[PDB]
């Protein structure tokens, strides 16, 4: 990937691209809240939406 | 299920939900001076008011500061050896447990520690008590005794809490601010609140697994007590990830069947906030922090 990748197959990450997968509406809240807590993985994920968004779409079991 | 750590969860997952029995609650606040606890955390909130400098609020948090204070300097004492019944002197450890009458089996206790009296040639009884109702009288015991009696505690005073269990044989509570929208460690063993980072920075601890556990949910937690999560992750050879969260995601679905629409959906828009906290490191501080001695 780009400079995220390393967050793939992190246990918490696993966990969060699962609940973005059940629950597609909390997209809109997961990044403003990303925007609060970790205002630089805001910035990574906004010159690189697609891999972000590939990423959290990735199934996982 | 055969490793330990998954059946911990079991026992952990029962034991929780000794805190929401209402008799063991009104006996928990027969015990709690919880008018001069609430009147002292208005007092702060009116000052913490008047310099706006404060702001959101905190209040419910405010108590909860008094409460951790309380137990550690009224309430609860330490034991490392107790005195002697016969003599009242000290007494040492015999590495040989002794085992649980009857009566000690009653209260939960599994482990009896052996504190022998030598010029009495006397051996005294420490029971390692897991019924919290029986703390609530012996007022006593090391951590596990702390974190149990003060996780009753809180839910008897309508906290939202969690009891915390640290593979590596600590325990402690969190506790949900509204206020905050989000989680707060609280270690009353040690008197701290909001300091996630007291076991490896403070510490020196080689953290694995923190899983903690209260009547809605059981969360692996872990990711919030690091900012090593690299070398944590290299601790974390006692069972497979996704075995690991495949059981407790079984455990919340299973458990949450019985609660609303509506409460599971705020289950679900808060978990947002911790797992973005779980992909979210801090930077240690031993050069600021007085609980920080590690970068
Ligand atoms: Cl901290
Ligand atoms: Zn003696």
């Amino acid at each position: 990937g780009h400079p995220l990748e390393f967050l793939r197959n992190q246990p918490q990450f696993q966990q969060m691209r699962q609940i973005i997968q059940q629950n597609p509406s909390l997209l809109p809240a997961l990044l403003q809240q990303i925007g609060r807590e970790n205002p630089q993985l805001l910035q990574q994920i906004s010159q690189h939406q697609e891999h972000f968004i590939q990423m959290l779409n990735e199934p996982v079991g | 299920g055969d490793s330990t750590i998954l059946k911990v969860l079991q026992s952990n997952i029962q034991h929780v939900q000794l805190y929401e029995n209402p008799v063991l609650q009104e006996k928990a606040l027969t015990c709690i001076p919880v008018s001069e606890l609430k009147r002292k955390a208005q007092e702060k909130l009116f000052r913490a008011r008047k310099l706006d400098k404060g702001t959101n609020v905190s209040d419910e948090d405010f108590l909860l500061l008094e409460l951790l204070h309380w137990f550690k300097e009224e309430f609860f004492r330490w034991v490392n050896n107790i005195v002697c019944s016969k003599c009242g002197g000290e007494t040492r450890s015999r590495d040989e447990a002794l085992l649980p009458n009857d009566d000690e089996l009653k209260w939960g206790a599994k482990n009896v520690e052996n504190h022998y009296c030598d010029a009495c040639q006397l051996s005294n009884r420490f029971p390692r008590y897991n019924n919290p109702e029986k703390l609530l009288e012996t007022r006593c015991g090391r951590c596990g005794e702390w974190a149990n009696c003060f996780t009753l505690c809180c839910r008897a005073l309508g906290f939202e809490a969690r009891y915390v269990w640290d593979y590596t044989d600590h325990v402690w509570t969190e506790v949900y601010s509204p206020s905050q929208q989000r989680w707060l460690h609280c270690d009353a063993c040690e008197d701290v609140c909001d300091k996630p980072l007291l076991y490896e920075i403070g510490w020196g601890k080689k953290l694995s697994y923190i899983i903690a556990f209260s009547k809605d949910e059981v969360v692996d937690v872990t990711w919030r007590y690091s900012c090593k999560h690299d070398e944590v992750m290299s601790r974390r050879t006692k069972v497979k990830e996704e075995l690991l969260r495949e059981t407790i995601n079984g455990l919340n679905k299973q458990r949450q069947l019985s609660l609303s629409e509506s409460r599971r959906k705020e289950l679900l828009q808060r978990i947002i906030v911790e797992l973005v906290e779980f992909i979210s490191p801090k930077t240690p501080r031993p050069g600021l922090e007085h609980h920080h001695h590690h970068h």
